[PDB]
């Protein structure tokens, strides 16, 4: 639970960033381009924290099992029942990656350590431009 | 059609021909010689 | 006018994010008010309020699915498809931009 | 209400379209 | 208002009801004490006799229950044309009303107007 | 038997009317994409005069399909509002039919 | 699945064959001068009605001014009549020997059914047709007689404003 | 359609209202038309009123410089 | 070949609700036609064998108020393996199973009974069924950011920049 | 204490995409 917690917080301090950003696009003036950035740039790094709270805490949100309260009547809220309930993506972004595939399309194994050996050189050659000029 | 124009009460009617002739002109600014003149066109 | 039309755009599609964004948050909300009370009412929205009496959401164990090479190799092949993905976008937003 | 009366509903019942033959025409469509 | 189709329809349904209902108290009571039973069952014979005569008294009360069908359609016929000329007439009635309306506002013109130049005179 | 194209298209109209049914075909993208099948609901709007009308069994998919004509010049977008707007004016579209019909 | 798929003809007809239907037709009633599928464009032209005039469907078949029932009354009242007798024939019979009691009970039945057939002569439509006529008729003409009490009590009030206006000339 | 008559009614609306107000000798110069009623004050102004009610009192409509 | 998850798969028996309807009495009567339900499991060797002999907090409540629950267990003890079980049932729309794979380890040196241990989650809403939040929550997640994305993209599109001034729109 | 809740943001308008199919039997 508290794994959960944690992510109910952090998420819902996500949410208040975002109702903050809408409330403050919604105005008919647009307000200076940096309170944009700060605002933008806060929001999203906020975003990575909580996809990394997220990763951190992935066993104890597969382990819990969800169940329907008994006190909880769903004769007259099914409709918000199914509404948490379901959880397909929404379809744009289906057909976005489906095209993204379709344009990407032991020969892949190879052809994975040649990328392997390609970034590994790579970082070692920056590495080395970095160290040529004394950059202090 | 002109049922509807015909059996609306006038506290009703304002507020549509505000609407009509768009913001800024208001209800009274419409003159008659001006009113039988469009009314000529569109008979027309 | 394009510019309104634009400015449209991009609000429908924050709230667009926003609306799925949100039921994550009503979804978590109901673990602490099932374990602490006081703490849990101010989360959810006051109709989820009026909903139900908030103890929604209790602890559970399941074990976890025995591993095999048949998901991990697939799934972490194509994370390096969409980040190689991610790379062309990259490539392409960058090249836009300069 | 809980007793599923046959042939009198409000709207078409979706238990009538399965059971029309149209099913099985577009099943057989490539016989038509 | 209710059809007495409908009322002949809810009088069936009431009446194989109470049938119902007095043949499971009959099944469910024979054996209660006699005197009590004999005089329930005398309420429910004398609601037996009611529900007929309401039966045949909304029976043989149904206009067009001894009347053939073909004369009201000659009736019905007749009750269309009669009504095309009542709007008819209604037609004149306002039209002249109208005319009346508007002479009467002509009129009123006239007297504001005499009253206005009048006052302004002096 | 095989069933005539009269009893197909009959049954297809009368189908329409289930909000399920236009939720599914318009939530696909080609059934919208394809102008063959907008030009299909464009040809069964002959059905609303007689004696086709006589053949009709359930007449609220009569304005559903005009609705439905609507929607090639509205316009995919709004089909999440569908079942909200069909439950909000089922009363007075319902209204309107009886007029057409019952008077 | 559950939603069956869309008519195959559907997807043959585009916006030229649409605009190309005219010539069609004109070109199909001059070589004229079940219908075979010979060409793409056959379904567009209207469908025939059949001779038969029968529709069959779900197994079922389905096809003017207004636009002796005393024998049958009497058949009513003798009937309900009967109905009753037979009522009480058959409690008796639960009285003294139920055991065969069933061999009544649905030959009372049938008379109900009779009865039910005799409702089927007797539909009400037109009946339906009338009682709507006579409400709006006299709706209608309690809204005229409104309409000249009214006119007729300003046109009162008129004159007795003249008579008022002349005496105090 | 409506609309002449409904601008009849309030021009005489207009002029009876004003009948019933004793105006000034200096505004004794006033026009009745489309609902709305002219006081032009000569070098001055020109003000155009209209009501709504009989009951009502008159309001503000337009107005034009001299 | 694309496989509709099992999680989001919905399966719908018209004929069943109108032959039989929705009950407690024949709830796994209806689950048993399902995909869900695997023929492996030993409550379809319990149906065999019960078919060959014939031939020739809530948990407490629902355990002591049906009886055929009860045959349950005393035909479910003796098999150890996957079993499926009912959770909850609130009537007359409501039903839950509880998937949960049994395994009776009767080694020496465990006084603890049988294991028992989930597997799955099955909600009986209406004459529908149903089957992680951490995939909706990352979904949900991943698509605000693709909207944000294509948001900002926008955004900056409109951004204009000057020397003299800075960034203006 | 806490600043301000949380807008209710619900979204009951949205469709949903939750998929049909073995309902034939």
């Amino acid at each position: 639970g508290q794994a959960l917690d944690a992510v109910r917080m952090r998420l819902a301090q996500l949410t208040h960033s975002l109702r903050r950003i809408r409330d403050e696009m919604s105005k008919a003036e647009l307000p200076q381009w940096y309170t944009l950035q700060s605002q933008l740039n806060v929001t999203l790094s906020q975003l990575v924290s909580v996809t990394s709270t997220l990763q951190h805490f992935q066993e104890t949100l597969d382990s819990t099992v969800v169940y329907p309260l008994p006190k909880f009547p769903t004769t007259s809220h099914e409709s918000l029942v199914t509404t948490l309930l379901r959880k397909k993506n929404i379809p744009e972004v289906d057909e976005w990656m489906k095209y993204v595939r379709e344009t990407s399309g032991e020969e892949i194994e190879k052809l994975l350590q040649q990328d392997r050996e390609i970034t590994n050189w790579a970082r070692t050659t920056f590495r080395n431009e970095y160290g040529k000029h004394d950059f202090k | 059609p002109h049922e509807i124009y015909g059996s609306m009460p006038l506290e009703q009617l304002i507020p549509i021909i505000l609407r009509q002739r768009g913001p800024g002109f208001k209800f009274v600014d419409l003159n008659e010689k001006e009113l039988q003149n469009e009314i000529k066109q569109l008979g027309s | 006018e394009q510019f309104v039309k634009r400015r449209r755009d991009m609000l429908e599609h924050i709230n667009l994010a926003m609306n799925e964004s949100s039921l994550a948050l009503e979804f978590v909300s109901l673990l602490l008010s099932s374990v602490k009370e006081s703490t849990g009412m101010s989360s959810m929205s006051p109709f989820l309020r009026k909903v139900v009496k908030p103890s929604s959401l209790n602890s559970d164990k399941i074990p976890y699915v025995a591993p095999t090479k048949k998901e991990y190799i697939e799934l972490d092949i194509l994370n390096k498809g969409w980040k190689l993905q991610s790379l062309n976008e990259s490539k392409d937003l960058l090249r836009a931009s300069f | 209400k809980g007793a599923v009366g046959p042939n009198n509903f409000i709207w078409p019942a979706e238990d009538a379209l399965r059971r029309g033959m149209l099913a099985m025409a577009s099943l057989h469509s490539k016989e038509l | 208002m209710t059809d007495r189709l409908t009322q002949l329809q809810i009088c069936l349904d009431q009446m194989t009801e109470q049938f119902c209902a007095t043949l499971n108290y009959i099944d469910k009571n024979h054996g209660v004490p006699p005197e009590e039973f004999s005089n329930t069952i005398d309420e429910l014979s004398t609601d037996i006799i009611l529900k007929t005569r309401q039966i045949n008294k909304l029976i043989d009360s149904l206009p067009g229950v001894d009347v053939s069908a073909e004369e009201q359609l000659r009736k019905i016929d007749m009750l269309q044309k009669k009504l095309v000329e009542v709007e008819d007439e209604k037609i004149e009635a306002i039209k002249k009303k109208e005319k009346l309306l508007r002479h009467v506002d002509s009129l009123i013109e006239d007297f504001v107007d005499g009253i206005a130049n009048s006052k302004k005179s002096t | 038997p095989l069933p005539t194209r009269f009893e197909v298209e009959l049954e297809f109209i009368q189908s329409l009317a289930n909000i399920q049914y236009v939720t599914y075909l318009l939530t696909q993208q080609q059934i919208w994409k394809s102008p063959n099948f907008k030009n299909y609901l464009k040809y069964l709007e002959y059905w609303c005069n007689p004696p086709y009308s006589q053949c009709i069994v359930y007449p609220n998919c009569l304005f559903i399909l005009k609705l439905l004509n609507g929607f090639m010049e509205s316009a995919l977008e709004g089909l999440d509002e569908l079942p909200k707007i069909i439950q909000l004016q089922g009363p007075q579209w319902m209204n309107e039919m009886v007029e057409r019909w019952a008077n | 699945s559950l939603y069956p798929p869309p008519p195959p003809y559907v997807k043959f007809f585009t916006q030229s064959n649409l605009e190309k239907l005219p010539k069609y037709k004109e070109k199909k009633a001059a070589s004229a001068k079940e219908e075979e599928i010979t060409c793409a464009l056959d379904y567009l032209i209207p469908p025939p009605m059949p001779k038969n005039q029968q529709y069959r469907a779900f197994g079922s078949i389905w096809q003017e001014n207004e636009s002796n029932y005393q024998y049958k009354i009497q058949e009513l009242r003798k009937l309900l009549k009967s109905l009753l007798l037979n009522y009480l024939e058959l409690i008796g019979v639960l009285s003294i020997n139920p055991d065969m009691y069933e061999r009544k009970v649905e030959n009372i039945r049938t008379i109900l059914v009779n009865i039910h057939h005799l409702l089927n002569e007797y539909r009400q439509s037109r009946e339906s047709l009338i009682m709507l006529l006579e409400e709006q008729l006299e709706y209608k003409r309690g809204e005229i007689r409104e309409i000249e009490q009214v006119c007729k009590q300003v046109h009162d009030k008129l004159t007795s404003i003249q008579d008022t206006l002349r005496t105090g000339s | 359609g409506l609309i002449l008559q409904r601008l009849k009614d309030l021009n005489l609306t207009v002029s009876i209202k004003i009948a019933l107000m004793n105006i000034p000798k200096p505004l004794n110069s006033y026009h009745i038309k489309n609902g709305r009623i002219y006081f032009t004050v000569p070098n001055e102004f020109e003000i155009q009123l209209s009501t709504v009610n009989r009951q009502s009192p008159l309001f503000f409509v337009d107005l034009k410089l001299l | 070949m694309n496989v509709t998850p099992l999680d989001e798969l919905q399966w719908k028996s018209p004929e069943w609700i109108q032959v039989f309807g929705l009950r407690t009495e024949n709830v796994l009567d209806y689950f048993a036609e399902s995909p869900f339900f695997d023929k492996t499991s030993n409550n379809q060797v319990i149906k065999m064998q019960r078919q060959f002999s014939q031939l020739n907090p809530a948990r407490r409540q629902i355990l002591f108020k049906y009886p055929m629950y009860m045959q349950l267990e005393e035909e479910l003890m003796k098999l150890d393996g996957t079993e499926y079980v009912l959770s909850s049932v609130r009537e007359p729309d409501f039903w839950v199973i509880r998937k949960q794979r049994r395994t009776n380890n009767s080694g020496v040196g465990s006084a603890k009974g049988p294991e028992i241990i989930p597997l799955q989650d099955y909600y009986i809403i209406g004459a529908n069924i149903y089957q992680t939040i951490f995939k909706i929550v990352q979904s949900r997640l991943m698509s605000t950011s693709y909207h944000l994305n294509s948001t900002l993209e926008s955004l900056y599109d409109l951004i204009e920049f000057q020397p003299s001034q800075g960034v203006h729109y | 204490p806490s600043y301000s809740p949380t807008s209710p943001s619900y979204s009951p308008t949205s469709p949903s995409y939750s998929p049909t199919s073995p309902s034939y039997s």
